[PDB]
């Protein structure tokens, strides 16, 4: 449903083209830069803005509001994108359409809207590393995050509770709040191989919380006992948990 | 009007050598962008070594059962060494740019000067 | 026939000073959130006032 | 017209690396499946390493791919900018 | 005589994204094939209903 | 430890990225 | 020795500083 | 372990391939 498009500065005099739905909106010529008055017409953030005002008429409602070097537009939530291609005119580093699905996290656009989701897919055929990455505005980085229509908590009703003595003396008895999963999808980030089975037993192996679930060990992360799941999709961290079915 | 086909010669070659310039300093800003991409590139390396690294040290800290102050300091610490060598792609990043902007500048000046002259 | 000081009030690009990269998950540690991120038996320890 | 074909040198150029790359590819992963099956235990964790040195070597390809994408975006812009120089001094000429 | 807007006119051959590569065998694993990939004992056991 | 040894032996490259720039020849105007 | 151990694996890269200067051209002067 | 100690020993070269680019000159007109 939304799009970017990353603005680089033009090289003075090459036809720059956005397809929306097929259509050639926001057809703009850069001039030659002869004049001096041309010179402030390769910026990228005047570049941003004016592909914005052309791309404004051509479409219906399509909220289209642009960053310090980025153009973001969204749809009215009747039609979706579809296609979504520019032309630079050029080489391919004048403007490029940033979607949700990247190939790389080098082909990443460096602004962004304050949340922006991205899914990293290297190889489509290979579940490999199709880990989603997410902008941050308030400190201009990417941090990770679990996929978009993914669940990532557990009732925790059904998981284990505890009894925690109080400050006072007294002893409550709670749930145990757990970590939400913070880095993958279903089919990238399984489920703790728990979450359809009972807990036979519970113990603490080297400094991590330990379960028994019908066939297969469960161990937390050494640090956080109640976190089950790994830190990363890419570049285990030799910290995430363990999740192991003896064969047998 | 031999005089006047001189003086158009002149404007015209102002045009070009200011055209000139401008090519190039619009390529030096599309290379400010390409070594922003390089320096971002190898930021997202190191950070991909520095969480391995520091999550291989949480593994043996909580391991280790002594906890207190100390061992939170070698975490910290190595956590530290990550980050100002970050710091330091960074730099070098601006001083890359404080460079090339300088060098685009200078080309504007020099293409000035000769415009003036020439008329 | 352009204009004298024209080009050369014109200015580059300003600096930017940071770069964006991409942020792998377990970076970020002890923070301010409420939520449990204090480890080991430290976390599980409770003061008895 | 050189660049151009130095362009499709490149592209082989990249393309020998890619093959030289995944025929170590193959023998890395081919070596952990070994010890996964031998390792007896099973489970979700030992999926997760194969999968996670499976995308260190997939992340391998793609920067080479995008090596080789902003090279060929180099020499376009050096051919382009070379008609663009002809075409004004032609202009001259006349 | 030529047409200076032609050779202006005239731009190179376009990007070519991917390049061509070798895949030797063991490269593919995890495919959609019902053909037996799934291995160890995992593949073996089947599931009551 | 057949996990950690074979693991060890993987050793991915690093691969920075490198890019160069282009070029305009000008021309020199004749009357 | 799990702390020694592991510190000695996180080599973090010192990357040493390094700057470049600006050009000027100058102009040639006619009548 | 004869067999595995001895091919460790092989260590074949990669060989990358390199190319270079052809040249032309030009000429200048008179009259």
């Amino acid at each position: 449903q939304d799009g970017l498009i990353n603005v680089r500065g033009g090289q003075y005099g090459r036809e720059l083209i956005v397809h929306i739905n097929g259509k050639d909106v926001a057809k703009y010529k850069i001039p030659d830069g002869s004049q001096p008055e041309h010179v402030n017409n390769t910026d990228a953030q005047w570049l941003a803005e004016e592909l914005a005002k052309q791309m404004r008429t051509n479409l219906s409602d399509w909220t289209v509001n642009v960053g310090q070097g980025f153009i973001h537009v969204t749809a009215p939530s009747g039609q979706q994108i579809d296609s979504f291609t520019t032309k630079d005119g050029y080489a391919d580093q004048l403007i490029n359409p940033v979607t949700h699905y990247a190939q790389s996290f080098s082909k990443l656009p460096p602004n962004a809207p304050n949340g922006y989701m991205v899914k990293i897919v290297g190889d489509a055929s290979k579940s490999a590393d199709q880990y989603y990455v997410r902008y941050d505005a308030e400190r201009k980085v990417w941090t990770e995050t679990l996929g978009w229509n993914t669940e990532d908590q557990v009732l925790w009703e059904t998981m284990p509770h505890a009894l925690v003595r109080a400050a006072d003396g007294n002893f409550d008895f709670k749930w145990l709040e757990w970590s939400p999963k913070s880095c993958g999808d279903v089919d990238t980030n399984p489920w703790p191989s728990f979450v359809g089975s009972s807990i036979n037993d519970v113990f603490f192996f080297r400094n991590r919380l330990g379960f028994l679930s019908g066939e297969n060990i469960i161990l937390s992360r050494t640090a956080k006992y109640f976190n089950f799941y790994p830190a990363s999709i890419a570049n285990l961290s030799d910290d995430d948990p363990i999740d192991v079915a003896v064969s047998t | 009007k031999m005089i006047a086909a001189q003086t158009a010669a002149g404007r015209r070659q102002a045009m070009e050598i200011m055209r000139q310039t401008n090519i190039q300093n619009a390529d030096l800003s599309l290379q400010a962008r390409s070594k922003l991409e390089e320096a971002s590139a190898e930021l997202t390396s190191q950070n991909m070594q520095k969480v391995q690294a520091i999550g291989s040290i949480r593994a043996a800290i909580g391991e280790s059962m002594l906890e207190g102050s100390s061992m939170d300091r070698i975490k910290r610490v190595t956590e530290g060494q990550f980050i100002r060598e970050a710091n330091m792609v960074t730099e070098n990043y601006r001083r890359d740019y404080q460079a090339i902007f300088a060098q685009q500048l200078g080309g504007t000046q020099s293409a000035a000067s000769q415009i003036d002259e020439i008329y | 026939k352009m204009d004298t000081n024209q080009i050369r009030a014109v200015e580059p690009a300003p600096l930017t000073q940071e770069v964006s990269s991409v942020e792998f998950g377990g970076s970020s540690d002890e923070t301010d959130t409420e939520g449990t991120e204090v480890s080991g038996r430290k976390g599980l320890k409770v003061e008895r006032d």
